[PDB]
């Protein structure tokens, strides 16, 4: 007769159960039937940070099902810019051709993708509505304003990197408008292109179509979008002179602070939520019994990085708003019969 | 032969910490230091540059 | 082993020539690939590998 | 609809040594009758300790009432005065009753095998009260402690 | 293949938001069947993914020179230190989840960096 | 290979699923194209409804079977002596032979199966097994979906809820 | 490290 | 409005309207998990179980087995509900927090 409805206890040789007994019959009384209301009370968002390129909310309350909905709709159907096509009028360099179209294809471009559309099956051409241009055309020249020296850039130098800043934006048709003159660019100006020696010369024109992370990696708009379970940690027995230290670094370091209540050192959990699971307790052999760590029922921790396409705040929504999309075009398909 | 663009496992992009990486690298920094004051934590990404080896200036040296 | 074979190409008129194009160097090598300078010519890549059975598809020497 | 009731009380928590993950073997025995328990029971629901009593049923039917079950489950039922007493409820099949061995003397015992999924009980005693038995049927198994 | 005669052909390309998770956010890019240790007793490869992750974490690089290691001084003892040392476990396992159900895998899994050669026989030729 | 450490370790004897981790492990295995698909009960009806892993390939043992044709009964022994699992020094009950109720004997009862871990001496190249007595009693075809269908079951509960792996904290 | 303050 | 990007619906032996199984296309793991852990929340259905056909092809299996009366086609139609509205309710709360981040960043 003992009920834990909220962690995931968890050993050395394995962790116990794999359920979270919050289903319909799954208990005697604590039967469900999707209560929308007990939803909307128990729910809460929660965000650890927020710098540009980072969020790290919290998600309190939420089923593995739907958090894990939300992690794969970033990673593959939230849609991004990314050149598709390379047409390439001269290439002297070192890098192939078909070498420097991948690399070109794998550079973030700062459009954003709500403004745009899908090129239509076998659409060639594009037009205004779904593609964006950009040129690169570099040639390497010696300096003649050059001594004796060895340094590269110094001499043998005008061009002899190709970065990002090289491309230019041609705007294809009324996207000068609509577009002012620095919203379309690469969103980083100093990645390396390939590399060029006196009399090589480079010369494209990349076209960027939209699409989503799932049929190709280069059109996804994150970092990583995973989740975690909030950890959980307990203090079974009171922990003291000298063995509070011992335990301090069984832990990433600021999980267990040790205060000093006493004469006597005491060991208390402070930030359970630092803790790495390393299960370095587990080698003590006398403390392994003192601890018990665990995980939180339905209390996640989610950290969104992007790429620099769109604010990770603004991907998050994006992502939400493509699961409703899905959910609305399957309830709309079923109403058509 | 050059630096990939962006990291293969996670897909961060690690194609403008080359010359940064080499620039703090000759001031005097270890290869941790360095990598971790360019931002890349978790070791995958720290892979792409920590094991990258350059032969795009071995082969920029025979003749045009 | 598909690598980097050698630096002149433009000038060799094999008949096959096997390149891969970004390799690496080892994380953990032994002290001989240093000394016999390996990197001029480098061979694999470093990737993450997890030893798990996941998926259905990876059993009998498959990965 | 009961085949038989009884208060246990455990004597061994696990004899033979072979050790399961969440599962532990109870080895009890009975007072008043001298019957014999053997029983697996899922001790991460329902922890049990030695010296520790308990109040045993076996039943084929839930609702003490005399309607027949129907072999199928909904947790959705609106007759909710089915037994409720009791704080653990199994559900497994009777695959073996075999009676004792002893020839020549009355020995007129005989030891009921009871799977539960995997949980495996047996009941050994006087005939006489486990006639209501027989292989290949269903039997509901309710506990509560005391 | 790897550095240690351990051969395979590639069946899956596994899409990247199916396969299993670290708490770390990482995801694999290579996913090895752990059956062929059993029979092939290659624990040098499960050497290598350590002694390659601690290198990776502390930016440095290991020698795997033959005949360095004792059995008083273990190849184990001493990589595991280094990952204990970074915030990782002895052991070299970190707990991954399901990236098809969402749910932390009940075994925390061996994942580690190993060095992998590809080789000259492609089903283009054959 | 995984096929058979899956099998085992969830036809072992503490093996709980709530109703969804047993649905979609059915269904799973089954991706049943005809008719409804045949529940059971939980064993665990009280303190919170639960099955028994023993029990979803019970259920998908008796999908596959034809529909005309009726269950089997099988009784063998298992490739996992009972002896492996004695953790602990044996001690001595006085009326228990304690191999009459142990995991080394399969007891498949009506397609149901009642006790034993269903190792390589099933689901193998092992004769006598399961699959050998469905490959006797109802043909060759219905030998086939089981392994099928038992493969797809084990690759699923790996793949879902638990994981496999080596590392070196189970060769030291 | 810690949701808002 | 698409005629096989969406839905296909086989009902079973005996066209059993309480026992359905639809095909979804162009559905991953994704939507599967999330509506089938909609659709088990109703008491009315006594089984819901997706499934991939094969990973070369973009499609799911969804298998709703209802109760005696209901004709299965309504659990799937008020799961997908459930989950929309479900999605509505987690977007309205987060940009309220990450609005409410801002400000007190901001402000400080
Ligand atoms: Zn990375």
């Amino acid at each position: 007769v003992e009920e834990m409805r909220s962690r995931v206890v968890l050993g050395e040789f394995g962790v116990r159960n794999v359920h979270t007994t919050d289903f319909p019959g799954n208990y005697s009384g604590y039967d469900d039937a999707w209560d929308q209301d007990r939803f909307e009370k128990n729910f809460r968002v929660d965000v650890v940070h927020m710098d540009e390129n980072s969020l790290e909310f919290d998600m309190v309350g939420i089923d593995a099902a739907i958090a894990n909905a939300f992690r794969r709709i970033l990673l593959a159907e939230v849609p991004t810019m990314a050149v598709e096509k390379v047409l390439v009028y001269n290439n002297t360099s070192i890098v192939q051709d078909e070498i420097l179209a991948h690399r070109l294809g794998l550079i973030p471009i700062h459009a954003d993708p709500r403004l745009f559309e899908y090129r239509n099956q076998g659409d060639e051409e594009g037009t205004e509505i779904d593609t964006l241009q950009f040129r690169l055309q570099v040639r390497c020249t010696r300096n003649p304003h050059a001594a004796k020296d060895s340094s590269d850039p110094n001499e043998l130098y005008v061009n002899h990197k190709v970065y990002t800043r090289h491309m230019t934006w041609i705007p294809l048709g009324n996207q000068a408008d609509l577009f002012p003159e620095g919203t379309i660019r690469p969103v980083h100006d100093d990645i390396l292109i390939a590399q060029l020696r006196p009399g090589q010369e480079i010369d494209l024109l990349m076209h960027c179509v939209k699409g989503i992370g799932k049929d190709h990696a280069k059109f996804s708009p994150v970092a990583t979008a995973s989740y975690r379970l909030l950890p959980d940690i307990t203090l079974l027995e009171p922990v003291e002179g000298e063995a509070a230290e011992e335990l301090s670094r069984c832990f990433s370091p600021g999980v267990i602070e040790v205060q000093e209540v006493q004469g006597k050192k005491v060991a208390r959990v402070a930030n359970p939520r630092l803790d790495t699971f390393s299960r370095e307790i587990f080698r003590n052999e006398k403390l392994k019994k003192v601890v018990r760590l665990a995980r939180v029922r339905d209390h996640y921790i989610f950290s969104v990085e992007s790429t620099g396409v769109l604010p990770p705040d603004v991907l998050v929504s994006e992502a939400i708003k493509v699961l409703m999309g899905k959910c609305r075009r399957f309830l709309d398909e079923l109403d058509a019969v | 032969m050059i630096i990939p663009v962006r990291c293969f496992t996670c897909g961060k992009i690690v194609g403008n910490k080359w010359e940064a990486y080499l620039g703090l690298l000759q001031a005097e920094y270890t290869e941790g230091d360095a990598l971790d004051a360019l931002g890349l934590k978790r070791y995958c990404c720290r892979r792409m540059l920590l094991a990258h080896v350059d032969l795009i200036e071995k082969l920029l040296n025979y003749a045009p | 082993t598909m690598g980097f074979p050698l630096l002149t190409y433009q000038d060799r008129s094999d008949n096959k020539l096997y390149r891969l194009q970004t390799p690496q160097s080892p994380l953990v090598r032994p002290s001989m690939y240093d000394y016999y300078d390996m990197d001029n010519y480098p061979i694999g890549t470093n990737a993450i590998v997890a030893v798990i059975s996941y998926t259905g598809y990876d059993m009998e020497d498959a990965m | 609809g009961i085949l038989f009731e009884d208060i246990f009380d455990v004597k061994d928590i696990d004899p033979e040594g072979k050790k399961f993950d969440r599962v532990s073997r109870l080895h009890c025995e009975s007072e008043s009758f001298k019957m014999d328990l053997i029983l697996d029971v899922n001790i991460q629901i329902y922890p049990v300790d030695l010296g520790d009593k308990f109040r045993l049923v076996i039943a084929s039917t839930l609702y003490e009432d005399g309607t027949l079950d129907d072999g199928e489950y909904n947790p959705t039922d609106d007759r909710p005065s089915r037994a409720d007493q009791f704080e653990y409820v199994m559900y497994g099949k009777v695959y073996r009753i075999e009676g004792d061995e002893t020839s020549t003397e009355a020995a007129t015992r005989l030891s009921a095998y009871v799977s539960y999924g995997g949980l495996l009980m047996r009941l050994q005693g006087d005939a006489n009260n486990l006639h209501g038995f027989e292989v290949d049927s269903r039997v509901y198994l309710l506990m509560k402690k005391l | 293949a790897s550095r240690h005669g351990q051969k395979g052909i590639l069946s899956r390309l596994w899409p990247a938001e199916d396969m299993p998770f670290t708490e770390s956010g990482m995801v694999p890019d290579i996913l090895f069947n752990p059956h062929g240790f059993p029979s092939r007793m290659t624990i040098g490869m499960l050497i290598e993914s350590m002694a390659g992750k601690s290198a990776a974490l502390h930016g440095l690089c290991h020698d795997a020179t033959p005949f360095i290691f004792s059995e008083e001084n273990s190849a184990l003892e001493y990589f595991g230190e280094m990952l204990k040392a970074a915030g990782y476990n002895f052991y070299g396992t970190e707990r991954l989840y399901s990236g098809i159900s969402g749910l932390e895998l009940e075994a925390d899994i061996f994942i580690g960096v190993v060095y992998y050669q590809r080789l000259r026989h492609m089903v283009s030729d054959k | 290979q995984d096929h058979m450490v899956s099998g085992a370790s969830m036809t072992t004897r503490g093996c709980f699923f709530t109703r969804e981790h047993y649905m979609e492990l059915v269904y799973r295995g089954l991706t049943d194209k005809v008719g409804r698909v045949k529940l059971l009960s939980p064993s665990i009806l009280k303190p919170f409804p639960l099955w028994t892993g023993k029990q979803v390939v019970s259920t998908l043992l008796i999908n596959i079977i034809p529909e005309d044709h009726i269950p089997l009964n099988l009784s063998g022994k298992a490739k996992i002596t009972g002896k492996a699992w004695v953790k602990e020094t044996p001690r001595s009950v006085p009326g228990f032979n304690p191999d009459s109720m142990c995991e080394s004997q399969v007891i498949i009862r009506e397609g149901e199966l009642l006790c034993g871990v269903l190792d390589k001496a099933h689901y193998g190249s092992s004769a006598y097994g399961l699959v050998h007595c469905c490959y006797e009693i109802y043909g060759g075809e219905t030998s086939g979906k089981v392994l099928t269908c038992l493969a797809r079951l084990f690759t699923a509960y790996l793949q879902l809820y638990r994981g496999f792996t080596l590392g070196v904290e189970d060769i030291l | 490290g810690n949701p808002p303050v | 409005g698409e005629r096989k990007t969406a839905l296909e619906m086989v009902q079973a032996a005996g066209t059993d309207r309480h026992c359905v199984t639809f095909v979804l296309h162009e559905e991953d793991h994704t939507l599967g998990n999330s509506l089938r852990y909609m659709i088990m929340k109703n008491p009315e259905v006594e089984f819901c179980g997706y499934t991939t056909t094969h990973p070369s092809e973009s499609k799911i299996n969804l298998r709703i087995q209802t109760r005696g009366t209901l004709p299965a086609v309504e659990p799937f139609q008020r799961g997908l509900n459930e989950l929309m509205n479900v999605c509505q309710h987690v977007l309205d709360k987060f940009e309220a927090s990450i609005k409410d981040y801002k400000d007190q960043k901001a402000s400080r």
